[PDB]
């Protein structure tokens, strides 16, 4: 419940950032 | 997708690293 | 006491009573008594026939289809104990298909040393539930008393109470009676089997059942251990050897019995260990001169041959003939079609055997938990293989768990092939261990050992899984366990998760809601989530592995230990049973029950009360116009889903630990609005349920409606009178109208109304058309409660 | 249009993929720039795509750090056609930091959709944008949480030039950046576009044009594009494609073929359009892609050619499919949802396999399966494969169900509860008697728990009652009569005539255990039935199988029995309303339990006598207000008893009247000829039998009163009065003999000249004894008489004023 | 007549066959 | 024995007097 | 502790227990 | 390790204190 | 990004590191 | 120091990674 909204994308960027975000190729 | 996993339900760092390359 | 009578060997009686005369002098029977197949007999043929001499039976008593017999009390009035050395299908006393029999009548029967009792298919038999077998049989679990009159009808029972002791069977005391005339004699619990006299004095230590003079071996009716010259003794004194486990005989008797067999057709007795044993065990051979058998200096076992090499074991009496055997020149098939365990007796009878020339087969043995009773089984030669070239056979064993204890046991099978089928609790690990230890690995073909049937209801995963992540929430529990991979990853087909609610810690192994988890795709911990879980409830959870046949390989899956995790608390449910009654004008009693779903340990209750505002229309309505009956009282979520994809202050108080509330400091006969809530958390951001509403109004007083103050009058020139009285500004809620009851002296009395607006606007009431005279006016105020006291009469002159 | 077609794409995580747009002119899809973090403003100042002109679907911008202005990214974007809208939005700019101005000065028209700009704390230049001049629906825009409504950041309009219009009530200049104006075309150039002097372009130009009134110079086409020319419609042989351009058949066919052998939008031609799919009622042909009307329903072919089934979701895509152009291997490790998603399949192009499916008692859900080619054969050349099916009992009702397999052997192994008779029926139905080989079908593993010996049990006697039914069938005895544990009686209501045992493991199949007969036919009597209901009943035997599981049990064919009828239930909700002074409308509801075919309804109505106490109560006093109207344990027990019996036998022997109406085919009735304001009691019954001693329910009671006459409480008749010598008046009036029910009393208001109107009440007893009223001691003058008849309906009409001089 | 005799039915059949002379037993 | 002759197989009237005196 | 602690919950609880003194968390054993 | 005590199994404050500096 | 101060700091550290571990010493 | 660097000053992912094992 704490992670949804802008906090979601911020946290998801924290756990990543160099690997990037997967997308269907 | 991600919203039902993390906001509606409980999600931890495992899901977040799952959503990345 | 002595036994006046002969040894009287056990006999069989058939088709007529001509042979009953042979028991005329029999006080003890050294065998079995089988009276059966009595077709042409009438009840008048048994009244005059009795055998009071008979006391103790060694083997058993068989009664089967004896027509015309109604009770055994006239037959064996002094039958006390049945030893049961040799049973009849693990039963020491059978009453099968007895017609016309009504009651047993063995009032003098006390103990049955070994065996059980089976009474079946007697449609006229009563007085069965009125016997306490516990004091008769040391173990009543193997009794079988069904298909009788008592359990099919409700024939009456006459108990000689007024005497006969009453014993509780499951939860209530019932009378123990053999017949209507005699009832089950009960001895004090202090002397369990030594017996008691009439007055309760305990018999001798060697007495059994009954005795005449207490504490005397010469006055025992039945010998507990051995018998010699009317003296029950602990052991046979020298040089008297033991005989048939009940008496002692000298060397002359054993010698004569042995010699009577040589010149006849047998049981040629020998002597060993101060006993007249028929055949002494393996390793002993008996000489030419004396009857003592000496240990040979070589391996000479006692071989027990088999009729056509095929012996079936289904009962104690079918296995006791194998007692003392070590090598079998035949094949044993074990078939205990039961429902009750017999490993205790089977351990004693069997288990001394080592070799089996033939094959071993287990078929339909329902109660066999394990084959551990083969204590000394080492070799199965299998010379005469079972059809299909099989040496070991196991088929349809509903409870076979372990074949042996391979850690400490040894085995060797020379030839033949194994066979296992429909063993729902014998998993493949034990079968493979046996096929490895025996040495028959390269002997069986396909389908010799069934894989689906063997141990399908069992669980021997023998490998451990660990939960790498446990997380709880309001209604959801998230789990992840470490990956598992057998040698071939294609064998694994998924994980089955079992979870079941369990408030208490103690939970067994192996209800149990099952969830299927697909195998992970090949870090990558499989994991699962549960939803729809009631809060604040402990749960027992474990995970199981699902694999393939594993016939060429030896993969047995894995399982995890049971984990107990409880979901968290939340808002509780609506508080239940709200009632609002007033016991006093200033006190309101409130009763409420805790909510249906506490959803956490309730800490304290929250309640608020406040005064309602009364109806405005109550003040501007005419209360004497007829009909005056006064009532008595998302785009963000869409974008996130699309973009990201997974790779593959009212008065109140805290009521604590209390369900009953009384509220003071309240206006009398005035309603109040009460909302009630339950809270299971107080200090850390107090969490409470939704408000439960209730309203109540206090009961009215007795003086609020009464008008106070004298009566004031004014009169104009035209004899029109305005009358005044101060209203009770603090009434039972409010006053809706006033009644003016004015009378003329010596004339009739008339009444008039004073409404709220009439009094307020007209500065009171004004009466018109009042003749000269002495009037009397009493005023009553009608409030929401009722009628007030009338004012004093208004005496005035106009 | 110098440039490619550039199917829609997205760019993430860096600007390296941004270079893919270098040789592009038009986007035939959606362009997404999102999730950009490791970027700096130095990475965007030297990057531009002037060749880009128009976008078809939409443009999404979301979380691109370092971007300050789009005026350099897209200097020539002009059209957002919005064929597919991202959440009914054609342009979304969400959560951009460092972005200060839009800069899209060339954006002119948006065909459909709306614009959402949100959460841009540093974005300015929004007050100088006239969305009504670009969009066609400005009421759906959502432009909030920006810097304009929170602060007062500078908004430089290059006036000195930029046109100024009104948005709500004030004239504000319209401009895009600090150096560009929001061009506004003359009102005559509604959509053609305007040049430097503001002259209308061709009828097909949209947004901008190089030369006015020339279809060959439009920057964007309003309707369609073809060979550098904008046309209103595609001439033959060109079909409209993607709602914006025209293309011949060759390219569309090439796209279809490329979709045939790939992962897609298999393209078809319909009404000169290459729409993604044929619409309802149509189907493509092999020779031509025409969407010819196969029929309302169509061969619904679904492409996959191997796929496993394990759950509802895996079977969701199969919903509505009729032909599977592949193979099915269903492995359900778990019913109604299975019959929902599946069961419409007629044909499978490959092979069907069932493996270890635990929760499938039968394959009845495959209702419409009729044929399988089996061109692709499972390993072992098997078309139908079955293995380790635990609870599977019946495949299909072969009495009616037709199934044919073109080729392939049969595989049936390790099916514990599948009677071998069904496997035998497989080859006789599918014509595969000699298509298999040895070991193909397991003989010892199939049907190990099935007593499908079914010694035909025939019923001998059936007796039916309205609630109880008694059955009697021919007794059965196996060779060893001790083995018959007892019968099991099954029954369940069957409105249809096609019911066999088909349920999961679950079933209703109300079962009652019957003890074996005492050795008379066994029989059994039933309780608690529903009258006039069809029932399905069959009997099976419970026996103890021998060593080799030889059950040799007996079965009874499913029979259908229909219990008789009885008296029906009470009709529901009888409402009786007076729609007229003499008309009553009666309506009711059908009975809950018809208990047979209802024939008619019985209705009674009786006049209600008014209260006699009203005829004797005085209302002239106070009180004038007028109310206006398990098994294995038992098997082992039996076997234990039998074993003891056998051992004993071996050992012992040694071988040496009211007005009524019959409402038929109706639920309402109308009653006429009833007096005004007359109460009535209505009795209503339902009957399912008319001639032979009607079966009817109990009486249903409802009370009704007719409407009162509006001219029944009016007093009619000349009022005659008598004067005494001492000025005493006797008043008599003729009452309305037929009043509204009854008249409680009369009100008299008399006023002498010069005085006020008095009042007087005449009670019923007073009116009877005085024949009206008797007033005594009258003051001299002239009076008046007015009498009103107050009935239960209310006050009536006053009499004529009787003037008399006293 | 020929039939599968076992249970009480066997006892009744054998008593119909014999019982005027008695059942056999080993002396 | 006897039951394995009569309940398994079929006993003729000749096979029954073998149990008779 | 009343319930199981894992991941972010574990590290947050360890933070609260250790306070200002600080701690080190190395799950890889 | 800490996970083998507090994640897979349960913990208390006393042995949780051992991980502070 | 805006600075997280308090338990959010250790939450961010756990998110960034994960199973690698970290040394959080506010000394 | 961690506290002042990531409380008084904004911190980047790089700063957090330098204090990671």
């Amino acid at each position: 419940q704490h992670l949804c909204g802008s906090h979601l994308v911020e946290a998801l960027y924290l756990v990543c950032g160099e690997r990037g975000f997967f997308y269907t190729p | 997708g991600i919203v039902e996993q993390c906001c509606t339900s409980i999600c931890s760092r495992y899901q977040l690293e799952n959503y990345c390359n | 006491h002595l036994y006046p009578g002969e040894v009287c060997p056990g006999m069989d009686i058939r088709n007529n009573l001509t042979r009953l005369h042979e028991l005329e002098n029999c006080s003890v029977i050294e065998g079995h008594l089988q009276i059966l197949l009595m077709f042409k007999t009438r009840p008048e043929d048994f009244r005059d026939l009795s055998f009071p001499k008979l006391i103790m039976i060694t083997d058993y008593l068989l009664l089967f289809r004896v027509y015309g017999l109604e009770s055994l009390k006239d037959l064996f009035p002094n039958l006390t104990v049945i030893r049961g050395s040799r049973l009849f299908f693990n039963y020491a006393l059978v009453i099968f298909e007895m017609v016309h029999l009504k009651e047993l009548g063995l009032y003098n029967l006390m103990n049955i040393t070994r065996g059980s009792v089976r009474i079946e298919k007697n449609n006229e038999l009563c007085y069965l539930a009125t016997i306490d077998w516990s004091r008769i049989l040391d173990s009543v679990e193997d009794n079988y008393i069904v298909l009788n009159k008592d359990d099919n009808e409700e024939c009456g029972d006459v108990c000689p109470g007024t005497n006969c002791p009453a014993t509780v069977i499951n939860g209530q005391f019932v009378e123990r009676c053999w017949t209507h005339s005699h009832c089950q004699k009960v001895c004090p619990t202090i002397c369990k089997s030594h017996g008691c006299t009439a007055e309760g004095l305990c018999c001798h230590k060697e007495c059994l059942g009954n005795c005449s003079e207490p504490d005397d071996p010469t006055k025992c009716v039945a010998c507990r251990n051995f018998y010699l010259d009317g003296q029950c003794v602990e052991t046979c004194p020298p040089p008297y050897y033991h005989f048939q486990d009940w008496r002692c005989v000298n060397f002359s008797f054993c010698q004569d019995l042995h010699f009577k067999c040589r010149n006849s057709r047998c049981h040629q007795y020998v002597i060993h260990n101060n006993k007249c044993i028929p055949e002494c065990p393996s390793g002993y051979t008996m000489n030419s001169s004396n009857l003592m058998c000496t240990p040979c200096l070589g391996p000479c076992p006692k071989v027990c041959q088999i009729l056509e090499g095929e012996k079936t074991i289904d009962s104690v009496t079918s296995a006791q003939e194998l007692r003392g055997c070590t090598v079998i020149n035949g094949s044993l098939i074990i078939n205990i079609r039961g429902g009750n365990n017999l490993a205790a007796e089977l351990e004693a009878n069997l288990g001394l055997i080592e070799e089996i020339s033939g094959f071993l087969k287990i078929r339909r043995s329902y109660a066999l938990v394990s084959l551990s009773f083969f204590r000394k089984l080492h070799l199965i030669r299998g010379e005469t293989l079972e059809i299909g070239n099989y040496s070991f056979y196991a088929l349809d064993n509903q409870n076979l768990r372990q074949l042996w204890d391979w850690s400490k046991h040894n085995l060797t099978i020379t030839q033949g092939k194994l066979f296992f089928h429909y063993n729902p609790k014998l998993c493949l690990s034990e079968i493979h261990k046996m096929e490895e230890v025996s040495g028959t690995k390269g002997r069986q073909e396909r389908n010799d050992i069934a894989l689906k049937t063997n141990g399908d209801q069992a669980s021997c995963e023998n490998e451990l899984l660990k939960f790498s992540f446990i997380r709880t929430s309001f209604d959801k529990i998230l789990l992840r366990w470490e990956p598992y991979w057998p040698p071939d990853f294609r064998d694994l087909l998924g994980f089955m998760l079992f979870y079941k609610e369990a408030p208490y810690q103690n939970v067994t192994e192996f209800s149990w809601t099952v969830v299927d988890i697909d195998p992970p795709q090949r870090p990558s911990h499989p994991g699962w989530l549960m939803r729809g879980l009631k809060p604040w409830t402990q749960y027992a959870i474990f995970v199981k592995t699902l694999v393939t046949f594993s016939d060429e390989r030896r993969t047995y899956g894995a399982k995890s230990d049971i984990i107990y995790v409880q979901t968290d608390a939340t808002n509780p449910s609506v508080p239940l049973d709200p009632i609002s009654v007033s016991n006093s004008s200033s006190q309101i009693i409130l009763k409420w029950k805790p909510p249906s779903d506490p959803n956490g340990n309730i800490t304290h209750y929250l309640v608020y009360w406040e005064r309602q505002a009364e109806d405005s229309e109550l003040f501007e309505l005419d209360y004497c116009l007829k009909g005056l009956k006064l009532p008595s009282r998302t785009f963000e979520d869409y974008l996130h889903n699309v973009v990201f994809v997974p790779r593959p202050h009212r008065p109140f108080e805290k009521v604590v630990n209390k369900e009953s509330l009384v509220i003071s400091g309240l206006r009398h006969f005035t309603g109040y609005r009460i909302e009630l809530q339950a809270c299971n958390q107080d200090s850390p951001d107090e969490r409470c349920s939704v408000a439960a509403y209730v309203s109540a109004r206090t009961m009215p007083e007795a003086k609020a409606d009464d008008i106070v103050g004298p009566v004031t009058h004014e009169i104009f020139e035209n004899n029109v009178v305005h009358l005044m009285w101060q209203e009770p500004k603090e009434p039972n809620g409010l006053i809706v109208l006033y009644e003016v009851s004015y009378r003329r002296y010596g004339d009739e009395e008339l009444h008039l109304c004073v409404s709220r607006k009439h009094f307020a606007l007209e500065r009171g009431c004004r009466l018109r058309g009042l003749s000269p005279g002495n009037y009397s006016v009493r005023v009553r105020a009608t409030s929401l409660a009722g009628n007030g006291s009338w004012t004093e009469p208004t005496y005035f002159y106009v």
